[PDB]
RNA sequence: UGUUGCUGUUAAAGGGUUCGUAGUUGAAUUGAGGGCCUCUAAGGCGCAAUGGUUUAGUCCCAUCCACUUCGGAUUGGUGACCC
């Protein structure tokens, strides 16, 4: 690795130990733009990576063609955080590289729930949800202990990651575009925070920003 | 201000300054966000803002501007020539940064580049001018207070204040105003006293 | 607040924020959903450090329901004060 | 014309309850309508409301919170009993957790929990999240 | 002729850095150029130098445009002065604020009514 | 093959228009009681009464400044308000 030197508010409360979690990040809503905020808060030998889809893509000129190699790649860990990009380059391993980088700014968290008695540990979302990219869509199901996961691969690799066990899933649309296939399962599992429950009301006593708490910092910072 | 102690509510000599540099003139187009502060028009067609919700809503703007950790998190936008003193002089006492001029696309959402900003709060001057700018506040969590007319759209503009923004006198005044009141609140330049800087420094002087 | 088992232990990663116009909840992936801060003020015209707070969420400000929420808020504190 | 006065009370609600209304007018009435939004108005779901008089057909306003994310009505009236119910709630409630239907039954309109309890099937009449 | 971005960035840079020109000889203005900034190019200088003179005349004049807001501020530092003594807001009032009916109506259904100096046309 | 559960502007599909029988569908209304006895029962923006010393704030008195732009005092009156 190649050192960091930050350029926002957010990576310098980052880089010395003031936000030490993502939740803190998540609340307020501010948004990440330095993928090294996501390699310090979330400890080594817990980020799964992968690649999904790796794929030719053409323009057509005078001569011939020209070429460029795409892929898209997934990453997250088990307590709920995923993300997704994709990216392109003229060359194989720059798109790898760019993937995985683009993945690491795309970080939502995933909220479980039950299906029935409250036991354990949440092995399954608390709702049913949706999401569409392109046609495609996908819907997600809850369902009880030990009934696991009964979906085609590409949306499997989504759920595995996010911490997700138990669950069930249906389709429609052309499926067999996979690009589309991946990002309408993961705008499925966003929607689990984006809808409002009994679990939930009771009009909670709001908190100043990291920006605001530490500004002591940001201003000697400057100078 | 919470078990009144009546300080920030209007008295004779506010009323006698917005009248005469004509802060209650307004434009005679009128849109569906501005209807509530119209009061009335004229022959001419020419809406009358109201002063009394004029100054709640600066008032409000004021106790915005003076919460703040650091004045450097506030900026001050604008455009056109008449006002573009008027952002400066504000700046010079509140002790705020501004950016003058055309707003270039890219100062807020940018990682990486020369001119790169995170402000806390911010300010227009008008949202019809100054567009690009609230646009790029919409993706980086920004508040916006705002200047309006009796036409404005209001999107991407929490805060909205009537004003006239046709003329010297009247920008100048509106910044002149929320200078005294930010320093009244924090610091305390006293309210025993008028106010010592005079008016003349933030009017545009024409070359 | 948020889901717990029969323990009592509470299973929620995070508890998100409210918007107080609406009652909605407040999503890691939306950026223009924002939080206001109006310092609370004594006797003689000066600053005790911030109190009252509100919470605009992404539905309203791209629709222009913004002016109007900030109203209907202040008012019920008594921040703003109708003649 | 106007057929089901039920349903063009719950889709009214329904949407003003997405477009940040926090009134909504509903213009026919009935002796169903009321009743529905009694149960509702236990919960939380519905704020309070007031039922105007013209001596022709009655109006209704209602108020609203934030905590009500959609109703509406299953049209046919279809027919439930003491084991019936876990269809329902299977299909239209998005979990067996938060969700009501809403039944007429021998006794009098009321939620799917409060039947089973009380050991009444009947017809089906709506639902509400 | 035409004049490159080398040539026009750089002379911008010197404008704004030093007023130790203000001059519109070509001339003075070089000679200060040459001890100021290293190019090794002499054909530089010329051109730097010679664009400097052609900012330091608009600058007389209404806003240059991209050149900071530095100008407003030497600007505003000259003569006189400023331009009283008692003003603006003082003569304004005192000597009759005239108004239409309007505006007289709204202001006397006030909580401080309609106020001293104040007005009818 | 779509009762649960499809599609019909441009991908296959609203029939040239209207009247009209069988058939399917169809607005509102007779109406949901009170009384009494308790429990820390959650509220009254209803009311009597004592406590406020800038030890809350605001009206109405007092006095001097004052042409915009002054504040000391009589628990002023348990007008009002906490508690």
């Amino acid at each position: 690795k190649e050192e960091w030197v930050p350029c926002t508010k957010l990576g310098r409360l980052v880089k010395e130990q003031k936000i030490t979690s993502l939740e803190e990040i998540f609340l307020f809503s501010m948004p990440i733009k330095e993928h090294q905020i996501v390699d310090q808060l979330i400890k080594e030998s817990d980020m799964r990576d992968e690649l999904m889809l790796i794929v030719p893509v053409q323009k057509a000129t005078s001569a011939g063609q020209r070429t460029r190699f795409k892929a898209f790649n997934i990453v997250g860990d088990g307590n709920g955080h995923i993300g997704v990009g994709a990216r392109v380059g003229k060359e194989v391993s720059l798109a790898i590289r760019a993937s995985m980088i683009a993945a690491k700014l795309n970080v939502v968290p995933i909220r479980r729930g039950y299906w029935g008695n409250k036991i354990g540990e949440p092995h399954t979302i608390p709702m049913k949800v949706t999401g569409k990219c392109g046609s495609v869509s996908v819907r997600l199901i809850p369902a009880p202990r030990g009934a696991g996961i009964v979906a085609a691969p590409v949306p499997k690799k989504i759920l595995e990651f996010a911490g997700v066990e138990d669950v069930y899933t249906s389709s429609c649309g052309n499926t067999r575009t996979r690009g589309n296939f991946i990002m309408a399962t993961f705008y499925a599992l966003r929607k689990t925070y984006g809808f409002l429950t009994p679990d939930l009301w009771a009009e909670t006593e709001v908190s100043r920003d990291p920006t605001d708490e530490h500004s002591d910092f940001l201003t000697m910072g400057s100078k | 201000v919470e078990s009144g102690a009546k300080v920030l509510r209007m008295k004779e000599g506010d009323v006698q300054k917005l009248v005469a540099m004509h802060c209650h003139l307004g434009t005679k187009n009128r849109s569906n966000a501005m209807k509530k502060y119209i009061h009335s028009r004229t022959k001419e067609g020419t809406n009358i803002i109201d002063l009394h919700m004029t100054w709640e809503k600066l008032i409000l703007a004021a106790r915005v501007i003076a919460a703040v950790e650091n004045p450097q998190d506030v900026t001050v936008c604008s455009t056109r020539l008449f006002g573009q003193r008027a952002i400066f002089k504000f700046s010079q006492l509140v002790g705020t940064s501004f950016l003058a001029g055309r707003f270039i696309p890219g100062t807020f959402t940018n990682q990486i580049q020369k001119k790169f900003m995170q402000p806390r709060v911010l300010l227009v001057t008008d949202p019809r001018t100054d567009h690009q700018a609230l646009r790029e506040a919409s993706l980086v969590n920004i508040p916006v207070i705002a200047f309006c007319d009796t036409d404005a759209p209001l999107e991407f503009v929490d805060i909205a204040i009537p004003c006239n923004n046709r003329g010297r006198y009247s920008i100048s005044m509106m910044y002149w105003l929320l200078a005294r009141e930010v320093l009244r609140l924090r610091g305390t330049i006293p309210r025993s006293v008028p106010w010592d800087v005079k008016v003349d420094l933030f009017f545009y002087r024409d070359p | 607040i948020g889901t717990y088992n029969e323990e009592g232990v509470n299973v929620d990663l995070y508890i998100p924020r409210k918007c107080h116009a609406t009652n909605n909840l407040i999503t890691s992936y939306d950026h223009s959903a924002v939080q206001i801060a109006i310092a609370n003020v004594d006797a003689n015209g000066v600053l005790n450090g911030t109190t009252t707070t509100f919470c605009i969420a992404g539905y309203l400000r791209r629709q222009a329901e913004s002016d109007h929420a900030i109203n209907h808020l202040a008012i019920s504190k008594g921040i703003i004060r109708i003649k | 014309t106007m057929m089901s006065v039920l349903a063009n009370a719950l889709r009214c609600i329904a949407s003003a309850e997405r477009r940040g209304k926090r009134q909504v007018l509903i213009r026919p009435s009935s002796k169903v309508v009321v009743k529905f939004l009694q149960v509702m108005q236990k919960h939380g779901y519905i704020g309070e409301f007031e039922i105007i008089d013209d001596h022709r057909a009655g109006k209704i306003v209602v108020n609203l919170n934030g905590r009500l994310n959609k109703c509406g009505a299953i049209c046919p009236r279809f027919d439930c009993t003491t084991p019936d119910f876990e269809k329902w709630v299977k299909n239209i409630l998005p979990s067996r957790q938060f969700g009501f239907v809403v039944l007429t039954t021998s006794l009098g309109i009321m939620d799917h929990e409060e039947a089973r309890a009380r050991n009444t099937g009947g017809k089906v009449l709506g639902f509400f999240y | 002729k035409i004049r490159t971005k080398t040539v026009k960035r750089a002379s911008k840079q010197l404008v704004e850095k030093y007023f130790s020109k203000l001059n519109k000889d070509f001339y003075q203005n070089k000679r200060v150029v040459m001890d100021v900034t290293i190019a090794r190019s002499k054909k530089l200088k010329n051109k730097i130098a010679g664009y400097t003179t052609h900012i330091m005349k608009r600058l007389a004049r209404g806003p240059v445009r991209g050149i900071s807001l530095k100008l407003q501020e030497e600007e505003r530092e000259r003569r006189m002065d400023y331009v009283p003594e008692v003003s603006h807001v003082d003569q304004a009032i005192q000597d009759g604020v005239h108004v239409d009916k309007q505006t007289f109506s709204m202001l006397k259904r006030m909580e401080t009514g309609v106020p001293r100096h104040v007005a009818l046309t």
